[PDB]
Order: structure tokens, then C-alpha cells, then sequence
């Protein structure tokens, strides 16, 4: 029996157009959707649906999996997953010593959608050179990728935990979209040990990797020691100083510019004074911490700035006011597109685990570029939202490490 | 006929009812025309007279078919139309040529009455109900409902696109080595079968139609095909025959007009032009009014008559070879390229020449003509080609390790095809010691909009000038280019402005605005630049010196 779903008043269903597959990805969406067609989950649609998604294929692994851009749907039933019933996002988990990640997307599939729900979800294979007409389906039962599928199930995955978390009362499981996220404190081995007997339980109902969360640290705006210094590495200091001013509450510049006076060769050196010496020995002390005044509101969303260093080295804040920032961070370890893409994909895990929430990213490339390619490298079930900015090149050198 | 073919579910929108417009009362001749036309559609079944009950009525009219002495039966479904559901677009997006795999024989099949062959949801029919009015409007009018998909009605094209889709079905599967496209009413069907085989494949095909209550017309050319604008041939394609008019004088109407038949031909006559036809398209005029070629124009319109003198073709996609795609530097702005297989047999060729901001560099601008082109690549062949790229392998990573935004680009070669790609200068990374320092400065009054801007250095120059009707931002670039022209071949700047800082940073090598051209000219000539930036109104040094004094 179905659960009767409802989009936002107003809002009519989305209409997204296909982007343009390789003819591998078109191949393997064909033998995919063969596949869940003969089963059942999907069937074939006339013109009388308008609606449209877009869908891609992405290798895990080698196996090609299918992925739905079910953003816009997600976006236009947001009242339904959100705020009807709707998943509580435990502040444990982020605590953890180690918390495991398990696609747990399978057991939508036994699930029915509601009748009048379904032509929401319709999406389009394409054919190259447009040569013949896209082939067109629709969804029969809880999608992967749709906010609703998570929240439509919950009643039957706690059914599911009950028992194992009954019997490990210290563990804490919490699901976000297609995946199981579990933590415990437990050694390493141990750890393994209690996600099998979980995978265990999870396999009598239909379902056949590690962070750690404390290992997450600041990264903090740094202030370089140096044997001397020039004019110019006073002024870079002074602005990246000025910088965090904008941030940090009790930042002190004064008496560190007092050594910048007249005007001066950018390469003459200038002695450190006892003043400018405690100064930025206590604005390091004050940049080490977390900033004082910013909280986490639910409510609003949260944005992702990242930017590129160079030498495989990527930069990240996450606020919901500028400059507010929530966290900061870095990622490193070249494919400039196909380290954005990890980078992207670590920080909304990152976020999933801290907030429930994932976030809206300000991309530093080219709209073209990344609609390209991203699809080469992604290996998650989920899609955040956004957009194209080119980095403001003094905020690049501002978090730069 | 009228296909056997399930019917489409058809609804209107949610909140809406059906049309109930009243029927304008028409001449004596229309009447009758109207009369025999919907006497003939009621025999075939086309339409149904109804009784009220049925309260819904659209307008009918009718006009006679050019002076050719045949009425034909228009009718009016504006409101019926604004008020039905919204379908899934037809199918958008046409086959490119060069995308196309050769072919031995080729034949065309049009569907006779196409909308009027396949039934309109039994549901819906009643919203079409229409009334022929009686003589002067004084007895109740004969009325009629569509048993079929009406012409002009919104839901036709899609819904006749999807039953051939589905009639097609079963032929596509029984018959994988042949090949049909479909578009509106007609039929496209290649083959690699010689004449015979393929003309009882055409007959099987016909028979599978007819079999579904679709008439294709009997057994009565060759190539070459005239096909959306193009010439198809069994193992080639070119565009159809493009004609440049010879005129003393050319409106603004005439040269859209050319502009429109060069930018066709370029799909696969190499390097046509036409920047400077467009510049003659800047501004506001009247389409009848005459527009001066400019000399540059002139020769540009002539450069492309030598090109199109001799026909060119394009060959078709073989699947079995990688697709390999060369870029050439044109003019300024512009690039051109080929995508061909056995060099030199172009598949086809393009024009790029876009413009992404105001200030960019060839290594930015051949980045996105090779994005442009990777994607058309996905749509056209559904891969990425190995492309050949003017630039230098150790330009490329030059810049794109040095600069902030994120790039990449597939597998590539270098080729010597000049003009090469070159980064024309490179901003150093570290202050220049010996080099003097300018600390500048710009400024402007925001309602007077007259400015400042000037320098002072560690050698004790100092200089200011005068801007009338500036921005705080053009000072501030202002004061830059002062800095420039005023020191030796080495020379440290320190400047308050992101806004500058972001734009010359970026290295940029070619320009909208005038000012940013003087810089840059200003910068290739130096031997080293080092620009840093500085928070203004923080009392730093230099900064609150120079600011001082503009
Ligand atoms: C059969 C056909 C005819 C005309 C038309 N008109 C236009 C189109 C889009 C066609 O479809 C296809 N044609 C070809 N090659 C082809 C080769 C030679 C000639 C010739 N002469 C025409 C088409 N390859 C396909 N995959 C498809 Br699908």
C-alpha cells in the first residue's frame, strides 16, 4: 500500500532536459533499464507525460551504475521529505571514532510509488545524433536519488535496526538518501566486526567504506614564521590579518603596520618589534580556535566555497552567511576536474555527517567544463546543487596553507 | 484509415474546462464549403456530428486555397489549446550530417493525412466539438466532433510522433542492418542492400504501415537527397547550393541575410568569416536601410566568395576510427576548426568566436573552443575526439597550473599551425629587488565623477593627474597604466584594488576596454612586473601616501 505524496502548492512537476550521453553510458542505461523494466520497476511512457529528469551512468568497481538527477524533483517536493514526517539528524554521529558508509538504495525497490506520484519521475534515454526518439519511463516504485524514497521508508527501516540497535545501544545509525551511515566508538576491528553482523541483519530484508570524524580538524587561516621579513611579507600579513578581521572577533593589526611606514621598497627588510612579535603570536592563538558567534541554523542552507592551490592542494569553507565560516578544510592528492569532483564529494559527506544537510557549492571552473566531465569521476548516489564563480584571487591567497 | 493504434490519455490542465467559444457567423460559400469537406471527413470517420448534451464549441472558418479554386477547413483552437496539458517535446534535436553513416540505397516515404490517420483519445473528443452555422446564423448549426487528431490542435504532432514510434517498433527489431528516421509526417529509410533487396525491404516496410492505418504513396528520385538544408549523397553530404547575392548596396536585411547563409556554409566549407559582416549588424537601424561595407567587410565578404566558388563535401562517421578535430587561430577572436577521421576528409567543420567576459587570453579562449567542440562531439558521435591544438604542451601547463580556476581538456596534440597560442607575458611571483616601487592609487568623486589617480615610489617619484567623468574603478586601473609608462623595464606595483588586481592577474591578452589594452602593451614590453595588493584605508605605508595626495 502507497504512501500519497504531494508536491509543493504551486510548483507543477520538473521538466529538465537530457544532457548528452557517451554512447557507453547510453549502452549501459539501455541494458540497465531493460533490466528494471522486465522487473517491473519502471515502464515505458507516451507524450502525455511532460515531465522530465535527467539520468547518467557512473562506474562505482567496474560495473556501470545508473544515476537519476532528481535535484529539481527533490527542490519541488521539499515540504513532503522535509517537514511532513522527515529524518532527525542525530548530533553523535560526528563524534564517533570511526562511522562506516552502506548503500542501502536497494530496499526502495520493493517498495510501490503512489499511482499519481509517478509521472514526476519520468526520465529519457537519448540517442546519439538524435537519430531516433529518446526512450522514455517512469518510476513504479521509490526511486534512489528522491528525498521522498528515504523518507517514505523510514517506518520500515527502523523495523529493520530495531533489534541491532536494541543489542548496541552505543552505536549510532543514522540514513541519508541511499546510504546507512554507523558509528561507534569500538576498535577499529571490532568496529568491522559489528558492520557485518549489521550487514547481516540488512540481508534478510534485501541488501547485499571508513571515516573518521574525530581525524577531522580546522584548518586554519596561518600565519607563516619567518627568519625576517620583507615589506612585502608584512603586507601580505597585514591583509590576510585584515582578512580575518572580517571573521575572527579580537583580531589586532595595529601595531604590525606601524612597521609599514612611508613607502618603502617591497623587498627592504624590517626588524619584528615586541609589539608586532606578541600581536601575531596572539592572533595565531586566536586563529587555531573555532570562530566566536557563528552557529549552525537549520533553517538555512548551507554553501561550500572551494578553491584551487595548486599542486593538487584544494581549499574549502563551509558557511551560510560569508565569511561565517561553519568549518574549513583542505583536500590533496592530476586531473584538475577529477579532484574538484573528490574534493565536492568529500565535503558533502563531510556535511551529511555533521548537519544532515548537504551543501550548495560555488565551483571555481568553467559551467561548460564541469557539465562535461563530471560524470567521469562521481561515485556518489546524491548530487549537491551549484554554481559557477570565478575565486576572488586575494580569498585564494588569504586560505592558502 | 485511421490506425488501430491505442489511443493517447489526454487531459486538460487542472484547473481549466473545456473551450465554449461561439461560432462567427460566416458567408453562404464558406458555409457550403464547410458543409462538403465535413460531408466527406464524417464518411471516413475523421469526425462524428453530436446533439447537444455536448456544450463545448470551437470556431470553424474556411479559405479558398491560393487561387487554386479548393476551400480548405481551417479551424481556431487557440482556447481549446491554451487549455490543454502541456506533452514531451516532439524530439528536439535534428541529425547532423556528419553523424550519418554512408548508405547504398536511400528512399523517402511522406504518411498521406498523417494527424487525420490516427484516433484522438474517446475522452477528449468531445472538447473539439465545432459548429458549421446555419445561413445568417437563423436555423441551429450541424455539429461535429474529432474522432482524430486535429490539425492545429496542440497535442497532434507529439502524440502522431509517438504512435509511429510505437508502430515502428517491431520493423526497427525485425529489421537491425536498416535504418529510418523520423520527422513530422515523413519517413527516412537507408540501407546497405543493393536496389532489389532493399526496394522489397521498402515494400515490407509500406505493408507494415498500411497494416496500421498508414497510407505511404505507390512506387513513384535518385540521389542526391535535399534533406534541412543539406545535399545528401549515399557515401557524402554537403550543404544545399548557397548563393551570394551581387548588390551595390546592401540593407540591413540583406546582410542578416548573408550572415546567415555563411554562418550555414560553415558547417563544412573551412574558415569562413564573418566578424566583419557583423560589425556592419552593430547598432540600431531599420531593416531597409543601407548599410556601407567597410573595406575590412569588403575584403572579408570577398575572402569567403573565394571560398565558396568550389563545391566541398563532408564525409560520413565510420565507428570503427577515432575522431580527430584540429583548432586554428583565424582572425582575433576568431577560431576555426575540422573533425575528420583519414586526414584530410572532414566529417565537417565549425567557426567559434565567442567572447566569455570582457578580458581574456588565447589559452582561455582555445580552452573553450575545445570545450565547445567535445561537446558537440557527445551529441554528434557520442564520443570525445583526440584533438590538435596550436599551443605548446609546456604553455598549456604553464597556465593552467597558474591559474585559479580549474581546467582540463582530453587527450591532445601539439601542431604547428601558426599563429601558435602563446601566453604574452608572465607577471613575476616574488618582489624584484632593484626594481623601484609604485605605490598608486585612484579615486573618484562619486557625483562630480571626476578623478584622481598617481603614484608615489620609494624613490621619491611622485605624480598625479586628472579624470573627468571616470569611475572609481577606471582610476584605479588608470593609475596602473601611469605607473607603467613612467618606470624602466623592472617595477614593483602596489595597488588597493581587487577590481585591478582580478583582471591584469589573469593575464589577459586581449581586451574591451581601451584602457586594459594600454596596460597590456604597457606589460609585454616590460622584462618584470610584480603586482601586489594591499588593504586601502588601512594606514599601510605607501597606500595612505598616495591616497593622500589623490
Ligand atoms: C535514411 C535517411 C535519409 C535522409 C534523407 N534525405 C535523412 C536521414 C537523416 C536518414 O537517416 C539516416 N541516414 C544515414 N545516412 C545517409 C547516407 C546517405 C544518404 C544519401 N543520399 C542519406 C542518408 N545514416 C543514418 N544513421 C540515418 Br538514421
Amino acid at each position: 500500500e502507497t504512501v500519497p505524496v504531494k508536491l509543493k502548492p504551486g510548483m507543477d512537476g520538473p521538466k529538465v532536459k537530457q544532457w548528452p550521453l557517451t554512447e557507453e553510458k547510453i549502452k549501459a542505461l539501455v541494458e540497465i533499464c531493460t533490466e528494471m523494466e522486465k522487473e517491473g520497476k519502471i515502464s515505458k511512457i507516451g507524450p502525455e507525460n511532460p515531465y522530465n529528469t535527467p539520468v547518467f551512468a557512473i562506474k562505482k568497481s567496474t560495473k556501470w551504475r545508473k544515476l537519476v538527477d532528481f535535484r529539481e524533483l527533490n527542490k519541488r517536493t521539499q515540504d513532503f521529505w522535509e517537514v511532513q514526517l522527515g529524518i532527525p539528524h542525530p548530533a553523535g554521529l560526528k563524534k564517533k571514532k570511526s562511522v562506516t558508509v552502506l548503500d542501502v538504495g536497494d530496499a526502495y525497490f520493493s517498495v510501490p510509488l503512489d499511482e499519481d506520484f509517478r509521472k514526476y519521475t519520468a526520465f529519457t534515454i537519448p540517442s546519439i545524433n538524435n537519430e531516433t526518439p529518446g526512450i522514455r519511463y517512469q518510476y513504479n516504485v521509490l526511486p534512489q536519488g528522491w528525498k521522498g524514497s528515504p523518507a517514505i521508508f523510514q517506518s520500515s527501516m527502523t523495523k529493520i535496526l530495531e533489534p541491532f540497535r536494541k543489542q548496541n545501544p552505543d552505536i549510532v545509525i543514522y540514513q541519508y538518501m541511499d546510504d546507512l551511515y554507523v558509528g561507534s566508538d569500538l576498535e577499529i576491528g571490532q568496529h568491522r566486526t559489528k558492520i557485518e553482523e549489521l550487514r547481516q541483519h540488512l540481508l534478510r530484508w534485501g541488501l547485499t567504506y571508513e571515516l573518521h570524524p574525530d581525524k577531522w580538524t580546522v584548518q586554519p587561516i596561518v600565519l607563516p614564521e619567518k627568519d625576517s621579513w620583507t615589506v612585502n611579507d608584512i603586507q601580505k600579513l597585514v591583509g590576510k590579518l585584515n582578512w580575518a578581521s572580517q571573521i575572527y572577533p579580537g583580531i589586532k593589526v595595529r601595531q604590525l603596520c606601524k612597521l609599514l611606514r612611508g613607502t618603502k621598497a617591497l623587498t627592504e627588510v624590517i626588524p619584528l618589534t615586541e609589539e608586532a612579535e606578541l600581536e601575531l603570536a596572539e592572533n595565531r592563538e586566536i586563529l587555531k580556535e573555532p570562530v566566536h558567534g557563528v552557529y549552525y541554523d537549520p533553517s538555512k542552507d548551507l554553501i561550500a566555497e572551494i578553491q584551487k592551490q595548486g599542486q593538487g592542494q584544494w581549499t574549502y569553507q563551509i558557511y551560510q552567511e560569508p565569511f561565517k565560516n561553519l568549518k574549513t578544510g583542505k583536500y590533496a592528492r592530476t586531473n584538475d576536474v577529477k579532484q574538484l569532483t573528490e574534493a565536492v564529494q568529500k565535503i558533502t559527506t563531510e556535511s551529511i555527517v555533521i548537519w544532515g544537510k548537504t551543501p550548495k557549492f560555488k565551483l571555481p571552473i568553467q559551467k561548460e567544463t564541469w557539465e562535461t566531465w563530471w560524470t567521469e569521476y562521481w561515485q556518489a548516489t546524491w548530487i549537491p546543487e551549484w554554481e559557477f564563480v570565478n575565486t576572488p584571487p586575494l580569498v585564494k591567497l588569504w586560505y592558502q596553507l | 484509415p485511421i490506425s488501430p493504434i491505442e489511443t493517447v490519455p489526454v487531459k486538460l490542465k487542472p484547473g481549466m474546462d473545456g473551450p465554449k467559444v461561439k461560432q462567427w457567423p460566416l458567408t453562404e460559400e464558406k458555409i457550403k464549403a464547410l458543409v462538403e469537406i465535413c460531408t466527406e471527413m464524417e464518411k471516413e470517420g475523421k469526425i462524428s456530428k453530436i446533439g447537444p448534451e455536448n456544450p463545448y464549441n470551437t470556431p470553424v472558418f474556411a479559405i479558398k486555397k491560393k487561387d487554386s479554386t479548393k476551400w480548405r477547413k481551417l479551424v481556431d483552437f487557440r482556447e481549446l489549446n491554451k487549455r490543454t496539458q502541456d506533452f514531451w517535446e516532439v524530439q528536439l534535436g535534428i541529425p547532423h550530417p556528419a553523424g550519418l553513416k554512408k548508405k547504398k540505397s536511400v528512399t523517402v516515404l511522406d504518411v498521406g493525412d498523417a494527424y487525420f490517420s490516427v484516433p484522438l483519445d474517446e475522452d477528449f473528443r468531445k472538447y473539439t466539438a465545432f459548429t458549421i452555422p446555419s445561413i445568417n446564423n437563423e436555423t441551429p448549426g450541424i455539429r461535429y466532433q474529432y474522432n482524430v487528431l486535429p490539425q492545429g490542435w496542440k497535442g497532434s504532432p507529439a502524440i502522431f510522433q509517438s504512435s509511429m514510434t510505437k508502430i515502428l517498433e517491431p520493423f526497427r527489431k525485425q529489421n537491425p542492418d536498416i535504418v529510418i528516421y523520423q520527422y513530422m509526417d515523413d519517413l527516412y529509410v537507408g540501407s546497405d542492400l543493393e536496389i532489389g533487396q532493399h526496394r522489397t525491404k521498402i515494400e515490407e516496410l509500406r505493408q507494415h504501415l498500411l497494416r496500421w492505418g498508414l497510407t505511404t504513396p505507390d512506387k513513384k528520385k535518385e540521389p542526391p537527397f535535399l534533406w534541412m538544408g543539406y545535399e545528401l549523397h549515399p557515401d557524402k553530404w554537403t550543404v544545399q547550393p548557397i548563393v551570394l547575392p551581387e548588390k551595390d548596396s546592401w540593407t540591413v536585411n540583406d546582410i542578416q541575410k548573408l550572415v546567415g547563409k555563411l554562418n550555414w556554409a560553415s558547417q563544412i566549407y573551412p574558415g569562413i568569416k564573418v566578424r566583419q559582416l557583423c560589425k556592419l549588424l552593430r547598432g540600431t537601424k531599420a531593416l531597409t536601410e543601407v548599410i556601407p561595407l567597410t573595406e575590412e567587410a569588403e575584403l572579408e565578404l570577398a575572402e569567403n566568395r573565394e571560398i565558396l566558388k568550389e563545391p566541398v563535401h563532408g564525409v560520413y562517421y565510420d565507428p570503427s576510427k577515432d575522431l580527430i578535430a584540429e583548432i586554428q587561430k583565424q582572425g582575433q577572436g576568431q577560431w576555426t576548426y575540422q573533425i575528420y577521421q583519414e586526414p584530410f576528409k572532414n566529417l565537417k567543420t565549425g567557426k567559434y568566436a565567442r567572447m566569455r567576459g570582457a578580458h581574456t587570453n588565447d589559452v582561455k579562449q582555445l580552452t573553450e573552443a575545445v570545450q565547445k567542440i567535445t561537446t558537440e562531439s557527445i551529441v554528434i558521435w557520442g564520443k570525445t575526439p583526440k584533438f590538435k591544438l596550436p599551443i605548446q604542451k609546456e604553455t598549456w601547463e604553464t597556465w593552467w597550473t597558474e591559474y585559479w580556476q580549474a581546467t582540463w581538456i582530453p587527450e591532445w596534440e601539439f601542431v604547428n599551425t601558426p599563429p601558435l597560442v602563446k601566453l604574452w607575458y608572465q607577471l613575476e611571483k616574488e618582489p624584484i629587488v632593484g626594481a623601484e616601487t609604485f605605490y598608486v592609487d585612484g579615486a573618484a568623486n562619486r557625483e562630480t565623477k571626476l578623478g584622481k589617480a598617481g603614484y608615489v615610489t620609494n624613490r621619491g617619484r611622485q605624480k598625479v593627474v586628472t579624470l573627468t567623468d571616470t569611475t572609481n574603478q577606471k582610476t584605479e586601473l588608470q593609475a596602473i597604466y601611469l605607473a607603467l609608462q613612467d618606470s624602466g623595464l623592472e617595477v614593483n606595483i602596489v595597488t588597493d584594488s581587487q577590481y585591478a588586481l582580478g583582471i591584469i592577474q589573469a593575464q589577459p591578452d586581449q581586451s574591451e576596454s581601451e584602457l586594459v589594452n594600454q596596460i597590456i602593451e604597457q606589460l609585454i614590453k616590460k622584462e618584470k612586473v610584480y603586482l601586489a595588493w594591499v588593504p586601502a584605508h588601512k594606514g599601510i605605508g605607501g597606500n595612505e601616501q598616495v591616497d593622500k595626495l589623490v
